[PDB]
């Protein structure tokens, strides 16, 4: 019965052609996702490392992930040793063991974001539209226990609640720390995290035009050059009278 | 003497692209069958680099094709020029088809039939590469086709069992899909050598219809130099795409990996297999439906017999030229259809236009020719 | 099929000029813009009302999908 | 807070009364009769998204 | 292996019953312990 609603589109600053993505709302972004969520959500495919020329000086990175330790292998005299976190280590799983996960969240596994703004229909402006559009029921829709409304949702009955209202956290540069500032910061960060290779593949692309531009008008002079003698040419039928 | 006409080697050189007689008028839609050529080698070379890295493995498939794409380097550049050379291969074979359609160039019977061949060939590699980075779409994609599969009415059980090792999906289920895989190209290739000696006994055809002994050109310089032209405009259009958009034709859900428990919420396979989707599900039967399907490719085979004109080409058959666009605009119909769910409006134009890709090539075209040869008094 | 085996023809004769003795540009925007007005004019009668029918059929088949959910 | 400020600043448009309207005169009429599955949650999104089209066009300039 | 060669099935799993191996992680537990599962290779004679 019920339907879809499709997210608007948000003038980010690298919607354009050429256009980059700001480094510093990237490392805003990281800070959301490592005292918002992650104790939520995975991110299996991102390490320490990969944020090293991004937003963060490999020694600013490596004081980082000191402040976890993770458990390693068997060693001799051991069984499980704890160490503390190097750079080739990847970022920690929230619910310790899993899938089963389902328990602290109502039978809702939370799914993995590495890859969550590139495998959904709207991209960034999908996971706008709902982290800033929760609300109240309309007249009469039913609700579970442990669930609640969200009209940018397939089925509008999402079970999360909702993760950052106000003040929730402070930036270290001074920024006000506002419902919009934030979720504007982990939809930059999270598209880095889908697409890495962003700005890289922006500037190939203006290699690439610059170069055909010189390559392409002149390989079709040497066209036209052979061509001119049959486009031409005149014939003539003079048979015996 | 002329090296160029007494070498073992040379010789052979010579004769087929250096001193080959060509008419004089040929078009740019014949630019494209060198761009097929292009395309093919690209494929290979590019294939060759992701198979060091992949992992046949349904734990691990998934997450192979992630790390090449974030830690081996030049891995994203590759992948994407793989996935979208793809594309690029299928938008020169449907204009290469075309092409000798509205001219009448399956008049050359040995050159037409190595020709639907291949397209049976391409059709089923394309196939098996799309189940072996196993996302939510590799799954569904797989298991619609091998249901569909076991509706061959005394083997068909006995080969949707043998394809997946024995089994469901496990870790020796795509050791199969990627060996097909990896093979067929390459017998593609040499299917498309024997396609070009049986075009060099007669030259090639022209858009006027009309025999051109008379009007020959060297195929070097004059040809040469048009061809490489053609091959850079392809290679401009193929990275705007790699480098400024390299998700457009792709779809968002097969970046989700597999899962029998989960659920997508459409099921839309790629571009350039969504006509014969729609096909499909406007049969309700699964015999009636397999059989439709590959009676839409192999009815190209019928082309040479069906022909009652006088005139070989459609350059001045204005009537046969309605029909030709006719069918063009109805295999449009049947792409958009094809991504849509099914509900009321969906199903019944997508039957009406399964009735109308077969009424026009079997009925309506070789009637409408001897109406033509008859206002011409033949 | 080579060169002098092709064919046979009579009383036609041929007159050509070198590539270094012409222009690249003798007229492109003054002959290129009404010889490609003709052959338009020629072609848009028989490609054309294919895709009207195409865009009319598009128009009504998703203006009957709107209207199937919300009265 | 720049957000709630937008927000309201763009829902007094002549699509966001018009649709506001149709939506109070039906959500006076689904709690009358308490044995009935009419929602509105139709209503509902024909306002949000006439809403958030506007919200999209001015509201990133008040941030970062 | 050694089923059909010098024992049957039975004889073998009872024998892989004889030693109790280290399994790995699970959710309300540990790397916990199990006998053996008749998929199991020899078992290893020193730590490291
Ligand atoms: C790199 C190179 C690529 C090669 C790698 C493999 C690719 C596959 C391939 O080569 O495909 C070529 C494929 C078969 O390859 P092939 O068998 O290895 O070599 C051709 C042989 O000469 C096959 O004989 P044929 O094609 O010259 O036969 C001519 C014709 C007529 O021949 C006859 O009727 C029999 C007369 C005696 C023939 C025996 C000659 C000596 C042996 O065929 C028939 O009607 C019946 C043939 C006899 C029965 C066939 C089974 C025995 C072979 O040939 C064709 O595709 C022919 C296309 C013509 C289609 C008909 C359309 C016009 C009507
Ligand atoms: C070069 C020819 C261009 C002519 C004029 C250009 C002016 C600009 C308008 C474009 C017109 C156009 O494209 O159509 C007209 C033009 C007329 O060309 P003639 O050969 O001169 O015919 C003479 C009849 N009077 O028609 C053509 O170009 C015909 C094109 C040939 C077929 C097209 C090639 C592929 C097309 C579509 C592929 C889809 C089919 C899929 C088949 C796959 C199998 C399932
Ligand atoms: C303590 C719980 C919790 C926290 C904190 C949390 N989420 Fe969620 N989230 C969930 C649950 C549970 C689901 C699964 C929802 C469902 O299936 O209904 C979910 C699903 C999602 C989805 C997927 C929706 C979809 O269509 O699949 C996105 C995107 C998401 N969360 C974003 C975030 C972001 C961004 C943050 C923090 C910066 C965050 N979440 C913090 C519980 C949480
Ligand atoms: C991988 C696939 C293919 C390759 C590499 C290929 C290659 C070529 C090449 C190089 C030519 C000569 C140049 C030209 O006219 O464009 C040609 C001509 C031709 N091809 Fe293909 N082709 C392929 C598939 C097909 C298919 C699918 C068909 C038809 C069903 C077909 C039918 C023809 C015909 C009829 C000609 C001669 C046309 C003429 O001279 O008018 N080919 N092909
Ligand atoms: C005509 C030639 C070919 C076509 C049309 C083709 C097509 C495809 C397609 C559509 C995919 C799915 C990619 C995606 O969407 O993510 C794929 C994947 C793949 N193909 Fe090909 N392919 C061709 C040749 C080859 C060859 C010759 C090889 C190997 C020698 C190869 C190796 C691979 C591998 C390893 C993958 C792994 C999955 C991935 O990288 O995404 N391909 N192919
Ligand atoms: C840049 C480039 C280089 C090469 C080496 C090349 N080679 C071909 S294949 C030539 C051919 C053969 C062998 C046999 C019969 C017909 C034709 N042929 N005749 N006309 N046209 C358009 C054809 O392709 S395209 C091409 C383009
Ligand atoms: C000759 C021939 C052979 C085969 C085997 C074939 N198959 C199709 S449709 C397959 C499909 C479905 C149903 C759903 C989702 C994805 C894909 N799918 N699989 N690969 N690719 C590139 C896709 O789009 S037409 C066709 C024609």
């Amino acid at each position: 019965t019920d339907l879809e609603l499709h997210a608007p589109s948000y003038p980010w600053s690298h919607r354009g052609l050429l256009s980059s993505l700001d480094h510093t709302s990237i490392r805003r972004g990281f800070q959301v996702y490592k005292q918002v969520c992650s104790s939520c959500h995975s991110m299996d495919y991102v390490a320490y490392r990969h944020l090293v020329g991004v937003c963060y000086t490999e020694e600013e990175a490596k004081a980082l992930a000191e402040e976890v330790e993770v458990q390693d292998g068997p060693n001799e005299d051991g069984e499980m040793f704890m160490r503390p976190g190097k750079l080739s280590d990847y970022f920690p799983k929230p619910y310790p063991n899993p899938e089963a996960a389902r328990a602290a969240n109502n039978g809702a596994l939370p799914p993995d974001l590495s890859y969550i703004v590139r495998a959904r229909h709207g991209g960034e402006d999908y996971v706008f539209s709902l982290l800033t559009g929760y609300c109240e029921p309309p007249t009469g829709v039913s609700l579970r226990e442990g669930l609640y409304f969200n009209p940018y949702f397939p089925g509008q009955a999402i079970a999360m609640a909702p993760p950052i209202y106000n003040e929730v956290l402070e930036f270290d540069d001074g920024t006000p720390a506002t419902m919009s500032q934030v979720a504007k910061d982990v939809c930059t960060f999270l598209r880095w995290a889908s697409e890495p290779e962003h700005d890289h593949r922006k500037r190939m692309g203006l290699k690439m035009l610059m170069m055909m531009g010189l390559l392409l008008p002149l390989v079709y002079a040497m066209k036209r050059h052979k061509w001119s003698v049959l486009k031409s040419r005149k014939l003539a039928y003079r048979p015996p009278k | 003497t002329n090296i160029r006409k007494s070498h073992p080697l040379m010789k052979i050189i010579n004769n087929a692209f250096i001193d080959l007689p060509a008419p004089s008028n040929i078009s740019s839609w014949w630019n494209f069958g060198s761009l097929l050529g292009i395309c093919l080698i690209l494929q290979i070379l590019t294939g060759l680099f992701l198979a060091m890295h992949y992992t046949s493995d349904t734990t691990t498939a998934f997450s192979s094709v992630t790390h090449i794409c974030r830690d081996v380097n030049y891995g994203w550049v590759i992948r994407y020029l793989h996935a979208n050379g793809a594309s690029m291969f299928f938008i020169c074979l449907f204009i290469h088809v075309g092409r000798g359609l509205y001219y009448g160039s399956y008049m050359f019977l040995e050159t037409w039939n190595i020709g639907v061949v291949l397209l049976f060939t391409v059709m089923a590699t394309a196939f098996m590469g799309y189940v072996l980075p196993w996302g939510q779409m590799s799954f569904w994609g797989a298991t619609v086709i091998t249901n569909l599969l076991s509706a061959i009415p005394y083997i068909g059980t006995d080969l949707v069992e043998w394809i997946w090792g024995g089994f469901s999906v496990d870790k020796a289920t795509l050791t199969r899909f990627f060996a097909f895989h990896f093979i067929l190209p390459f017998i593609i290739t040499a299917l498309a050598a024997v396609h070009l000696l049986f075009l060099h006994e007669t030259g090639s055809n022209n858009p006027t219809g009309i025999s051109s002994d008379m009007d020959k050109i060297p195929f070097h310089p004059y040809y040469t130099i048009k061809d490489i032209l053609g091959a850079l405009f392809m290679m401009l259009i193929l990275l705007i795409l790699v480098l400024f958009s390299p998700d457009l034709l792709g779809d968002p859900d097969n970046y989700t990996p597999a899962n029998p428990l989960n659920t997508p919420p459409h099921i839309k396979p790629e571009w350039y297999f969504l006509f014969a989707y729609a096909i499909l599900r406007s049969i309700p039967n699964k015999l009636g439906g397999v059989l439709a399907l590959v009676a839409s490719i192999l009815i190209l085979i019928l082309m040479p017999m069906l022909h009652t004109s006088k005139q070989r080409s459609m350059m001045f058959r204005p009537l046969s030229q309605c029909l030709f666009w006719m069918l063009v605009a109805d295999l449009i119909t049947l792409t958009w259809i094809g991504g849509q769910p099914v509900e009321h409006p969906f199903i019944i134009i997508g039957q009406l236009a399964s009735i109308l890709y077969f009424l026009i090539i079997l009925v309506l075209m070789p009637i409408t020719s001897i109406i033509e040869n008859n206002l011409l008094k033949w | 099929r080579e060169f002098g085996h092709l064919t046979r023809m009579r009383h036609v004769i041929t007159y050509s000029l070198s590539p270094f003795e012409q222009r690249a540009f003798p007229h492109y925007f003054t002959k290129g813009i009404p010889n490609v007005l003709r052959r338009t004019r020629a072609c848009i009668l028989r490609v054309a009302p294919p895709f009207v029918v195409f865009y009319l059929v598009y128009t009504w088949g998703t203006q009957e999908f709107e209207k199937s959910k919300r009265k | 807070d720049p957000l709630t400020t937008v927000r309201e600043q763009c829902e007094q448009i002549e699509k966001c009364i018009k649709a506001r309207e149709r939506l109070e005169l039906c959500d006076q009429r689904v709690s009358s009769r308490s044995q009935t599955e009419e929602d509105c949650t139709e209503e509902l999104f024909d306002f949000l998204h006439a809403r958030d089209h506007c919200v999209a066009h001015k509201l990133f300039n008040s941030l970062k």
